[PDB]
RNA sequence: UGGCGCCAAGCGCCCGGCCCCGGGGCCGGGCGCGACCCGCUCCGGGGACAGUGCCAGGU
RNA sequence: GGAUUGGCUCUAAGGGCUGGCAGCCGACUUAGAACUGGUGCGGACCAGGGGAAUCCG
RNA sequence: UGAGCUCUCGCUGGCCCUUGAAAAUCCGGGGGAGAGGGUGUAAAUCUCGCGCCGGGCCGUACCCAUAUCCGCAGCAGGUC
RNA sequence: CGAUGGCCUCCGUUGCCCUCAGCCGAUCGAAAGGGAGUCGGGUUCAGAUCCCCGAAUCCGGAGUGGCGGAGAUGGGCGCCGCGAGGCGUCCAGUGCGGUAACGCGACCGAUCCCGGAGAAGCCGGCGGGAGCCCCGGGGAGAGUUCUCUUUUCUUUGUGAA
């Protein structure tokens, strides 16, 4: 697993051809975006909430999204 | 207290059957088999008893997958000889060269006098 | 008296540049504030010219006889002085202790040192200074 | 003095290809000194004795 | 070759951290004393009999 | 919180008329034979990051001991 | 030198010549010696580091290498342009920093040579880190409650990389 700490490189890895699916985990005080690539699983952690759901529509349309309920 | 067993078929406490305790997410104590401890390379001087700095101390076949900088230090003879012995070698080479030069010039002077 | 003058040839004794031959361009026998130890700014050659010979074309001669130089300030304990000296002129304004505050004009200083080293080496004088030390 | 040392320098004599103006330039090869010559055992040490084969006597 | 050994209630000594002192924490020890039991206290378990000599190695 | 027990890492010392393995495999260095390009769409070359494909054959159950082993046996023995 | 295939480019495949050079001896010999690299959760009547789920990792391979990044893009002169920036000639460019221990994401290189790791006894003392045990509390569930007991017991976590 690899943690992504700045905002934009997460989208950069998300738009790679290798990426399979992104799953959204919504626990208290954190929001985790997990993108599954061939080699690693990249996790981006957002502390607040508003960045999270204004990014939720910024993922590429062709990439599968799964909300963990 | 949970007494625990081996996980391989080797039931003897040899040098390769070395384990350590670990707590799994399942809240249990299990054996994890440990790799043998590596050694940093020894200096090519043959006198300094310590081991070289700046080089990872891992088993020899793990060197195949390390990067070049992790296996050596950027200096002449770096990664195989210690800095103190490098300095001594440098001084020795220069001084023997100077000694040879002065000996040859003295021989030339003696021949000229002869 | 003092022998380590601003024209001396010095065998560098430590660091990445070990075993190289340099020329002192400005010595300071009394440590300054940022450097209490006595030191000196020197210009050396990192890549000695290759062993050139006859029976090869001058394009190959020029390709082989090319120097890579470095400019650095060294502690006196890391410098071994010799009895040799080279009268090669180095421009004080370009090559000075102020060269280390940026990486722009350090390239200029190395450029000037390399050019001067090449034009002196081509003459054949001070040939000892241009052969690597075998150690 | 707890250093380095190989895979020729140099010199001499030939040759090829390309270009420029028989000459010059450019590129690329060969041979020989450097590293002397001639010889019939690789060097030493023993040697017609050690040793071996077959007989004879002693133990 | 001698003496003691239980239980209970105490006393004294042996330290750390923070700001000759003050405060806050603390781990097992050792010694001494009183009281007390139908003289019993290494109460089960664990746990060397001893001495004087001779022969041999 | 602990001279508590076990494992492990490390430092240091003692003993030897005892000095207490080899090879496979891997790595660093010294050298500098070679290669690249003529100022760019730069080239040769990269032990850096990511990406693509594959990893064949054999063993794998259970007992491991006052009843699955050897003692003629469901043997008070023996067995790392 | 000779021939072939692929846009006969550049390389591959050979066949011949020149050149280069040791073996410690074929081979066998360890399911406890050396030996790269997998862990957690779930699942069966009987199998799990092997099945499923999820996270990894080692080795090997690839005409066109699939791609980024490094090698890398600077200086001088004559200029244009107010400048910014843009032209025409030369010159460099197989990385850089720290006094040093050394550091940085890579940072050309063959035959040859040197070295290291593999690769080391027994015992003693001490220290560090884990697992276990122990003490004071918060929870959750149980046991005793003739009298007492803020009580007694169980449980209270995180893999590899
Ligand atoms: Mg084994
Ligand atoms: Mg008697
Ligand atoms: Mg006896
Ligand atoms: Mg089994
Ligand atoms: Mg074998
Ligand atoms: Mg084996
Ligand atoms: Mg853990
Ligand atoms: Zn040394």
């Amino acid at each position: 697993p690899r943690k992504i700490e700045e905002i934009k490189d997460f989208l950069l890895t998300a738009r790679r051809k290798d990426a399979k699916s992104v799953k959204i985990k919504k626990n208290k005080d954190n929001v985790k975006f997990k993108v599954r690539c061939s080699r690693y699983l990249y996790t981006l952690v957002i502390t607040d909430k508003e960045k999270a759901e204004k990014l939720k529509q910024s993922l590429p349309p062709g990439l599968a999204v799964k909300e963990l309920k | 207290v949970q007494r625990l067993t081996y996980r391989r078929r080797l039931s003897y406490n040899t040098a390769s059957n070395k384990t350590r305790l670990s707590r799994t997410p399942g809240n249990r104590i299990v054996y994890l088999y440990t790799k043998k401890v590596g050694k940093a390379p020894k200096s090519a001087c043959g006198v300094c008893p310590g081991r070289l700095r700046g080089v990872r101390a891992v088993r020899p076949k793990v060197l195949m997958r390390l990067s070049k900088t992790k296996k050596h230090v950027s200096r002449a003879y770096g990664g195989s000889m210690c800095a103190k012995c490098v300095r001594d070698r440098i001084k020795r080479a220069f001084l023997i060269e100077e000694q040879k030069i002065v000996v040859k010039v003295l021989k030339a002077q003696a021949q000229s006098q002869k | 008296g003092k022998f380590m003058k601003p024209g001396k040839v010095v065998l560098v004794l430590a660091g990445r540049y070990s075993g190289r031959k340099a020329v002192i361009v400005k010595n300071i026998d009394d440590g300054t504030s940022d450097r209490p130890y006595s030191h000196a700014l020197v210009a050396g050659i990192d890549r000695y010219p290759r062993k050139v010979t006859a029976a090869m074309g001058k394009k190959k001669i020029a390709k082989r006889s090319k120097i890579k130089s470095f400019v650095k300030v060294y502690n006196y304990n890391h410098l071994m002085p010799t009895r040799y000296s080279v009268d090669i002129p180095l421009d004080k304004t370009v090559v000075n202790k102020d060269v280390f505050r940026d990486p722009a004009l350090k390239r200029k200083a190395r450029r000037e040192a390399k050019v001067k080293f090449e034009e002196r080496y081509k003459t054949g004088k001070n040939k000892w200074f241009f052969q690597k030390l075998r150690f």
